[PDB]
């Protein structure tokens, strides 16, 4: 009955705590309110703790213990949001944040999470105020700061930049070296001038979380299969993703499980995520040899042991850190090998990850200390794209001479050779070659359609499409989740782009540009004189940011031209009409690389240090255009300038790109497979072999 | 609406 009992029984609690012993200090915080009931800092203590453990039911009924002991206890609301949050209770955390903020005005950390909650849904201004006042409340709040930096990033806002980078790199140093989680995200690490061993550290830690989570189960390690026999000769790979469905990730590998040899190969795909009703989740599910739903089994020890006794030999790790992820799954060992693959750019920093699947451009053996896996190499390039089979369309064109240029009124669409071919005065131009219809009538009668924004028309039976009105037309055909069946015309009137001018691009979202970047912009576009650079409200809060630091370095308004985010298949398709795309080098392209290159669009690179960074150089390398990536900034400028002010020089290298998309292994996700095929047989034979893991670098 | 990569 004694408070003071159990003070002291906290007080140890809290000791073994500290020393990470959170086995011991449960069994004490629980014997400290057996004592005390109505203690209220232990029902907080407790549930905080159980909320590491990822025991969150139990920790939400210890919050509100605490909290109906000591209704001022405004930490306690604070943290008992951030369990609902966990918990998918969005609606209910953000009222336990309101409700702290009532009670006591003065407390950051609430203000912070609140912010956190904005964040997440997208509104990032009033993130951005959130956070502010979370620091004004309490100037020295790393997890604040570092979340600020990111949504500032976000929308391009640049003030005090380098200071802010360097207080960055500060932040977390303090933090690594005082053995706490650091605040920025592995999964942003990347654009932040860390000191790089330490962003692997970063990845280390947030591996950790996971540790805590499973050793709750008391999991025995899993007994791996020794050879193929009880898997009849083929081996098991499992792909774990919650991206099987409308996500980048599906758009790049969805054809990858069924394109698998089944004489070698029994292939399972384990989805971490509820069927989204797409095609896309469709085509795995239809394809896999296996298909596992585990967003049905949400505990992590059930479904690693589900994993297990389906008998996995290399198990696929494709979220890292993104969004949706349970490396807990991973973390309970359920597979003899275990490879990062595609969805995650950059370490885990885990022991449970064995290898990376990478490639040499992308990861040379140089910087093999920038992961903590052993690296395998794909023989080319380890990114792949679903383009070929998604967008067939784009692989011939037609234009229209409105006066010969390849971009600047396209036409695409299965059925256009037989459109062509019904239409009297076409031109071939030689490069496969290129259609041109010259300004006739109905020439006149497309350009009308496209000036008077409608939908369609009809031309000798032909359905012509305006590419701006897709997702009227077949919606199904805008996402990418069918093949458009009408021929699509796509003009630079359309986006507000100048017949006449040359088109630099960049269609990635706004946070990877940089002031550098923009600067190398600038003065690319000083040097070019006529061009543009046209660039995505991705999103729209950061364009007058960006029109703001460019006027600054003296260019016009009108230089630079927004336009909206589009659905898949427009984005893809649009790209025709630049004339070459500037590829940020703080953070590549990736999938957005490989939707450039599909049409045909040559890309400047500048290959950094970190994964992330060298992605679009290794992409260009596998296309076979060396000429297109720049060994430094000077370089990069010289290229861009070079491609813009020498048109022969432009058609040459546009044709080259045009060529080698479809003849190049880029593209090609059978050779892939394949490829990725060869690599898990070298993985498994060095493994049954007895070895421990160690690089495949051929 | 239109799904990206996120942490
Ligand atoms: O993987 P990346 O880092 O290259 O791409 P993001 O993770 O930034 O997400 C980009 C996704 O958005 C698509 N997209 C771009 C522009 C647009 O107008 N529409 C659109 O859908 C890209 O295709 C990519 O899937």
């Amino acid at each position: 009955s004694c408070p003071t009992h159990a003070d002291s029984l906290n007080n140890l609690a809290n000791i073994k705590r500290e020393q990470g012993n959170i086995e011991e200090a449960v069994r004490l915080y629980r014997k400290a309110l057996e004592v005390f009931p109505e203690f209220a800092a232990a029902h907080s203590n407790l549930a905080s703790v159980l909320q590491q453990q990822g025991k969150l039911q139990e920790a939400l009924m210890h919050y509100k213990e605490a909290i109906r002991i000591s209704p001022t206890f405004a930490d306690a609301y604070s943290n008992m949001g951030n369990t609902l949050k966990e918990m998918q209770d969005v609606q209910g955390a953000l009222q336990c944040y309101t409700r702290a903020i009532q009670i006591n005005p003065a407390f950051a950390d609430a203000h912070s999470n609140l912010a956190s909650i904005h964040k997440d849904s997208g509104n990032i201004p009033e993130a951005i105020a959130s956070y502010r006042t979370a620091l004004k409340l309490k100037p020295d709040f790393p997890d604040a700061y570092c979340n600020l930096a990111h949504c500032l990033q976000i929308v391009c806002d640049w003030t005090d930049y380098d200071e802010r980078m360097k207080k960055l790199v500060s932040i977390v140093a303090d933090q690594l070296e005082k053995n706490r989680l650091p605040s920025v995200h592995p999964h942003h690490s990347m654009l932040y001038p860390l000191s790089h061993g330490f962003r692997k550290a970063i990845a280390e830690r947030h591996g950790n979380l996971c540790l805590d989570k499973i050793n709750v189960l008391h999991k025995p390690p899993y007994e791996h299969p020794k050879d193929l026999k009880l898997s009849d000769g083929r081996l098991r790979v499992g792909y774990v993703s919650s991206d099987f469905g409308n996500h980048p990730t599906s758009h790049l590998m969805q054809s990858i499980p069924g394109m698998h040899n089944p004489d070698k190969f029994e292939v399972f795909c384990y989805a971490l995520s509820p069927d989204d009703g797409t095609n896309f989740r469709v085509k795995v599910m239809a394809e896999a040899n296996h298909f596992i739903d585990l967003s049905q089994i949400p505990c992590n020890g059930k479904a690693a042991d589900r994993i297990h006794q389906d008998g996995i030999h290399i198990l696929v790790n494709m979220n890292g850190y993104t969004k949706g992820a349970r490396n807990e799954l991973f973390a309970l060992r359920p597979a003899p090998i275990q490879a990062m693959w595609l969805g995650y750019p950059g370490t885990s920093g885990a022991l449970f990850m064995d290898y990376i699947i990478t490639d040499q451009e992308t990861s040379p053996a140089e910087v093999a200390e920038q992961y903590s896996e052993k690296l395998a190499y794909m023989p080319h390039t380890f990114f792949i794209g679903d383009h070929a089979n998604m967008f067939p369309h784009l692989k011939k064109k037609a234009v229209i001479d409105f006066k010969i240029y390849d971009n600047r009124i396209v036409l695409n669409g299965i059925d256009l050779k037989a459109f062509l071919d019904s239409l009297p005065d076409v031109k071939i131009v030689k490069m496969l070659n290129m259609p041109v219809i010259p300004m006739n009538t109905i020439a006149e009668a497309v350009i009308e359609m496209i000036n008077r924004g409608q939908i369609q028309i009809t031309i000798n039976g032909f359905s012509i499409s305006n590419g701006l009105a897709t997702t009227q037309i077949n919606n199904k055909a805008a996402t990418g989740e069918e093949v458009p069946r009408t021929i699509i015309v796509t003009t630079r009137s359309q986006y507000g782009l100048p017949e006449d001018a040359i088109v630099y691009c960049n269609f990635n979202q706004l946070y990877k540009i940089d002031p550098s970047t923009l600067q190398m912009w600038a003065n690319i576009l000083k040097r070019v004189p006529n061009s543009v650079l046209w660039l995505l409200r991705f999103p729209a809060v950061g364009e007058p940011n960006i029109q703001q630091y460019a006027q600054n370095m003296g260019l016009p308004q009108n230089r630079i031209i927004f336009s909206p985010v589009a659905p898949k298949e427009e984005h893809v398709r649009r790209g025709q009409l630049a004339d070459v795309c500037l590829d940020t080098p703080l953070c590549n392209g990736h999938t957005t690389g490989m939707d450039v290159l599909w049409a045909g669009t040559p890309m400047v690179t500048m290959p950094g240090e970190t994964l992330a960074s060298r992605v679009a150089a290794s992409q260009l390398t596998c296309l076979g255009c060396l000429e297109l990536i720049a060994k430094n900034r000077q370089e990069y400028e010289d290229i861009a300038v070079k491609l813009g002010t020498d048109l022969e020089y432009l058609k040459k290298v546009r044709g080259k790109v045009w060529k080698q998309r479809i003849s190049s292994p880029l593209f090609n996700t059978k050779q892939y497979t394949m490829e990725l095929e060869r690599l898990y047989l070298q993985m498994w034979e060095h493994y049954a072999a007895g070895n421990k893991p160690d690089h495949m670098i051929k | 609406v239109t799904p990206v990569s996120t942490a």
